[PDB]
């Protein structure tokens, strides 16, 4: 409810989340979906908590997952929405 | 011509006798290369946002994802 | 109390804490370091939980965390020793 | 010295009338900079 | 001499035709190198985790480490 | 074609003398499993 | 100095000289050969005893 | 078919046939030009308009 995400950032989460299943196990991906599930909520009751990235786009910030990092754009005073999750493609170009 | 600065021309310098380039002009075509890639890059991860955003909002719940990813296999 | 870790895994979460640090901030490298806290209790309260791989070391196991792998051996039913905390540079070798 | 190819050359000035670089001088200078900076990182994989 | 199959014969056939390798002394010295990095790779992390356990248990607390992170800057 | 250098013609013999492989067929064809798997990770980027 | 290229490298390096992100056909050889060192170099894990 | 290669390069491919790892002195090349042509394959990202 405070976080919603995006066809594309839930097709990103569904291949990670067989990756790692195909790679360590069912158990595994689990963990990691739970991982995730946590800092969906913690992006949304903090969403100042990512890095402003507003020279790659207006108004999205992104935050560190292991390999990947999920760009989402502040919807409302503790409303987030994921649009993407990515990996290590990113760049910083302060 | 151009100016870059004590640093750059120094590093320039210090590039070329490593042997790794032949000319200034190829070690500043190597950065500009690396420049480029990188600005390719940027236009992607933009584009990326792009088809992310105009997407629709996805129907997301943990429990229930792993149950669609359970029923998968 | 139900899993230690030794010099050289301390070092090296240290070193991962540092770096996360100083490419996203302190309250990131918070978060990071609450994570793997969490995987911490998660492998001594499940220690079946990581991939076995006594073809690299005899008693050793194995999980991801991240862009790195928690390296760990079971000392008891539900007590575990974290040795190393290293990246991507580990192969599978089946 | 100077005797880039059209391709940077174009691209230089491409890339100056974005706004967000002065002229050729700093675009050549940011480049070389990234340069040295994965230089870097093979330093200390010495 | 040897014999790999008809999978692999195959194999190095179309990578020797792809014009990425000469011969197939080649693409077998590539293979094997390919090997020896592995198997080198998995000696340093056998070697790691040897001087990770043969190392002292150190005294470790979650708030006790940040407040130590903390102190040091 | 079995015209390889003698370090290639210890390694094989040393790893071999382990007991995880059984002659050089078997890390010759377990070397060029390796390249292939490299190789099918490039056709997926094709 | 001189080496047998596949047709295949010798068409690659002139499709590289052609794309204009490289001058002569010595540079392209010459950064293929700092991202073998590169590779090689880093794997100084050899020295392991 | 001939380059002008460095010093410091030429000193490189002579210590990889060296090594025992290569075997001629254009399977370095090929080699390196191999890891090349995989980053500039990887570039199609170029693509994206």
């Amino acid at each position: 409810k405070p976080f919603n995400l995006t066809v594309a950032a839930k097709a990103d989460l569904r291949d990670i989340a067989l990756f790692t299943q195909r790679r360590w196990g069912k158990e595994q991906r689990n963990v990691y979906l739970k991982q995730f599930d946590d800092s969906f909520w913690l992006l949304a009751e903090n969403p100042d908590i990512g890095k402003s990235c507003d020279e790659i786009r207006e108004g999205y910030r992104k935050f560190p997952q292991g390999s990947h990092v999920i760009f989402y754009q502040q919807t409302g005073s503790q409303q987030i929405r994921v649009i993407r999750i990515l990996h290590k493609s990113m760049d910083v170009n302060p | 011509s151009i100016t870059l600065g004590e640093h750059f021309d120094g590093f320039i310098t210090s590039q070329i006798q490593s042997g790794r380039y032949g000319s200034a002009s190829e070690v500043i075509r190597s950065a500009l290369r690396l420049l480029e890639n990188q600005e390719t890059k940027l236009q992607s991860l933009r584009q990326l946002l792009i088809e992310g955003e105009q997407s629709g909002d996805a129907d997301y719940d943990l429990d229930s994802f792993i149950n669609e990813l359970d029923s998968e296999n």
